[PDB]
């Protein structure tokens, strides 16, 4: 998931919006 | 820009992006 991809790879702030309530 | 975010730095970015809306931090 994103916790994994942001750290092991890279992620965008736009991908991070998926995790907002 | 793309981000390299591990540990507490990811939670910081989630807080920035979501602010008032809140967010779930759900690793595996
Ligand atoms: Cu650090």
């Amino acid at each position: 998931g994103i916790v994994e991809q942001c750290c092991a790879s890279v992620c965008s702030l736009y991908q991070l919006e998926n995790y907002c309530n | 820009v793309n981000q390299h975010l591990c540990g507490s730095h990811l939670v910081e970015a989630l807080y920035l992006v979501c602010g008032e809306r809140g967010f779930f931090y759900t690793p595996k």
